C-alpha cells in the first residue's frame, strides 16, 4: 500500500538507472515488495471491503417496522423496547442506524443569485384583508410585479384573484415597464398551473396560451417554498409596511392613484440596499421584448338570449335591443372596468 | 452553558454568544468572552448540580 | 463643581492646618473656590437642567396622532409627512421620540428558579385530541402534576376538563406524592379563575373553597406566559415525545395503567438533566403536608324526581324504586368511575 507519492518515486528512481535495493533501503520498504512494484500498472494505495455483520442486525426489520408504521424516533424507547428482546449494546449504535429515517431538519444558509437584465421577473399576490369600501364589504388584494436585475416594482389592487385579473395585471406590469421579460416567475397557482403529474408542473392551457403569446416563459419556484422568489415577498412587506400602514381611502382608483404615485416617488427612486442605485437607472439599463400592438383581450365571455321582446338581461342590468335581436344568441363582451359589449355574429349591437 | 460534564451560569450579556474557557494544566478555569475576562466562576473541588447553581445565583441576586 | 474626592481633600487638608493658598496651589484651584468650598455642607458636583426646546416639538403631537390612531410606525413614513410641513432635520430624532411608543420585543434571557423542597407544584393540561376508543369519539386530554423540588411527575388521561375532572385529578395527584403542597402554579383557567379583576385574580368559589379545604395555597402565571410554568411543559413534552407516541390502546383504563407504571418505571427514576438526582430520592427528601381522610367529592349533584309507577329514569338509565319513593324528589350523586348512588333527605336508596 505504498502512497501514489511512494510509487511515483519507486518507479521513477528505478527507471532512472539506481539500483533497486539501494532504492529500497532509501525508501524504507522490503526488497520484494519494491520489485513488485516495479511492474505495477499504478500506486496501489486502496483496499476494498463489504459491509461486515454489526449487533443490531436481528432488530434492524423491527426497529424499522416501529419507526415506518409507528413513527416512534425515540431512541431511547427503542432502545429500552430491544434491550428486552436480547440487544446489549449501547445507544450509539442504535442512533447512528436510525438517523437517516429522520426528517431533515431546513436549512438556514441562503443562496443568492443575481438575474441577467431583462431576463427574470417575478410575481405574487397578497391578501390585504377585508374592508368596507362605499359600505360594500370586499376581499381587498395586492398584485405585485418585481423585476430582477433593476429591482423595479409594480403593483395594484384588485378584488378578485381570477385569472382574468391575474392576465390583466400582467399586461399593466408590462406596460409599466415598457416590455415583457423572457422569464416570469410564480407560486404554485391553479391560474397558473394544475398540480405537479409525478414531478413536471401542467401548465394551465389558457395561461400557457397567454404566456406564448406575450413570448414571456413561465417558471413555478417549488410546493412549500416562497424563499425562491424572496424579491417580491420582500416588496410585499416594503409596501405593506409603508404605503398600506396609515393610509385611508374610499375608492380603489384613488387607492391605485396614490400607489402609483408612491412607487414613482419613492419606491422606484430610493436605491436598493443591495444593488445601491436607483432602480429606475437599472431600468434604463433593462432590455425587455417589445409589447405586442393588441393586448390580449382579458374580458368576461359569455352567451345569452334576448327575451320575446327585445329587453336583454345581464347580472342586474337591463337593455333595449332592437326587434332584429329578439329571442337569439347574442355575445356579452364585459371588460374589467365594466365596458359591456354586445356582439350579433361578429357585428356590435348598438344596445340602448 | 457547559465545560467537561459541569454547567455554569453567566448573566444576560453573555447569553446566546461564544465564550472562550481557557483552562490552565493547573486546573483553574478562566472565561474569556470577546477578548475580555468576565467574572470567575468560583470553580470547586466538589461538584454541584445545576439546580445547586440555579438557587445559588438565586439568593445572590435576592 | 469639585468633585467627591476633591472636596474631602479641600476639607480634610485645611482642618488639619494647612495653609489655604499652598492648599489651592497644590489642588490647582482658584483661592476664592477653594475658600468658598471651605464653609460648604457637601461636596459640590451635580448641576440640574430642565428640558428644553427642540426642533420636533410642534410636529410632536401630530406625529403621536399619526402613531395612536393610524397606527403608522414607519420612521420613513413620518418623516416624509413632516418634511413637507416645515420640518428640516434629519431623522435621528425623529426615531429617538418615537422609540418608546413602539412595542417592546419579548425578551429571550429566562430567570431560572429552585423552589424550597415541599413547597411548589405545577399542573397543566394537554388536549391530545380526538380518538376513536371503543368505537367512540372522544376528546383526549392528559393531565400534568409536577413537583417543584424532586420534579416529580403524576400523569393521567381523561375524557373531559370539567371542574369536577380537575379536583379529582388533583386528587389523585396528591395521593400519589403523599401529600399535598404549599402552592399549587395553574394557568389562567375558567376553572380555576374568573378573570383580571383589574389586575387581581378572582378565584372560582367552589375551588377556592376546595383549596381551603386541602390547604394548599393557588396561585396564576399571568395572561399567555407559560413560560412560569416550564417544568410541568416540558415534563408534558417528555410525555407526549416519550409515551404517547407509538403505544397502542383500546380502554382508557388500559392507557393509565401503561402510564403509571411507565412513571414509576423511567420517568420518576431517570435522574434529571439538572438536579442530577433520581427524582424518587428528592421525593424522599421532601416534606408534604398530611392528607385529609376524607376526600374531597367529586361527583356529578343533581336533583330528580321519581315517576309515578316508580320508575326512575337518570341519563340513558332506569332504575325500580320502592313505591314509597314515587312522585317525590331524589338526589342522584354520580361518581366520576359511574358510581351513580340515590338519596332521599341523607337515607341511602337500595335501587333496584
Ligand atoms: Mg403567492
Ligand atoms: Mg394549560
Amino acid at each position: 500500500m505504498i502512497t501514489r507519492g511512494e510509487f511515483f518515486m519507486i518507479k521513477e528512481m528505478y527507471e532512472r538507472g539506481m539500483s533497486i535495493s539501494d532504492i529500497a533501503r532509501e525508501l524504507g520498504i522490503d526488497r520484494k515488495t519494491v520489485r513488485k512494484y516495479i511492474h505495477s500498472p499504478n500506486p496501489p494505495s486502496k483496499s476494498k471491503r463489504k459491509q461486515r455483520k454489526s449487533k443490531l442486525d436481528p432488530f434492524k426489520p423491527y426497529l424499522q417496522k416501529r419507526m415506518l408504521e409507528d413513527g416512534v424516533f425515540n431512541s431511547e424507547k427503542l432502545f429500552f423496547e430491544i434491550r428486552q428482546q436480547g440487544y446489549t449494546g449501547g445507544k450509539t449504535i442504535l442512533k447512528d442506524y436510525m438517523k437517516p429515517f429522520r426528517e431533515t431538519a431546513k436549512k438556514k444558509y441562503t443562496v443568492r443569485y443575481e438575474t441577467l437584465p431583462g431576463e427574470q421577473m417575478q410575481v405574487d399576490w397578497k391578501e390585504v384583508g377585508e374592508v368596507v369600501i362605499e359600505g360594500k364589504k370586499v376581499k381587498l388584494s395586492l398584485f405585485v410585479a418585481t423585476l430582477g436585475y433593476s429591482r423595479m416594482k409594480y403593483a395594484v389592487f384588485t378584488t378578485s384573484q381570477d385569472q382574468e385579473h391575474l392576465m390583466e395585471c400582467l399586461i399593466q406590469s408590462f406596460k409599466y415597464f415598457g416590455g415583457v421579460p423572457k422569464k416570469v416567475l410564480f407560486d404554485n397557482m391553479k391560474t397558473v398551473t394544475d398540480g405537479r403529474e409525478q414531478g413536471v408542473v401542467k401548465w394551465n392551457q389558457r395561461f400557457s396560451e397567454f404566456a406564448s403569446y406575450y413570448g414571456f416563459i413561465p417558471k413555478v419556484c417549488r410546493p412549500y417554498r416562497a424563499q425562491t422568489k424572496g424579491k417580491v415577498e420582500r416588496a410585499i412587506q416594503y409596501i405593506m409596511d409603508h404605503f398600506y400602514v396609515g393610509t385611508a381611502f374610499e375608492s380603489i382608483e384613488e387607492l391605485n392613484f396614490l400607489l402609483h404615485r408612491w412607487l414613482d416617488q419613492v419606491a422606484n427612486r430610493k436605491p436598493n440596499a443591495t444593488t445601491g442605485i436607483s432602480p429606475q437607472e437599472r431600468w434604463a439599463e433593462e432590455s425587455l421584448k417589445p409589447l405586442p400592438l393588441k393586448d390580449y383581450d382579458t374580458s368576461y365571455l359569455s352567451y345569452r338570449k334576448v327575451h320575446w321582446d327585445g329587453s336583454f338581461s345581464y347580472k342586474g342590468e337591463q337593455w333595449l335591443l332592437s326587434a332584429e335581436y329578439a329571442g337569439k344568441e347574442i355575445l356579452v363582451k364585459e371588460r374589467l372596468n365594466g365596458d359591456i359589449r354586445l356582439y350579433f355574429r361578429g357585428e356590435e349591437i348598438s344596445h340602448v | 452553558f457547559s465545560y467537561k460534564g459541569e454547567q455554569w451560569l453567566l448573566s444576560a450579556e453573555y447569553a446566546g454568544k461564544e465564550i472562550l474557557v481557557k483552562e490552565r494544566l493547573n486546573g483553574d478555569i478562566r472565561l474569556y468572552f470577546r477578548g475580555e475576562e468576565i467574572s470567575h466562576v468560583d470553580q470547586q473541588k466538589k461538584v454541584i448540580s445545576f439546580a445547586e447553581k440555579i438557587k445559588k445565583k438565586q439568593t445572590e441576586m435576592a
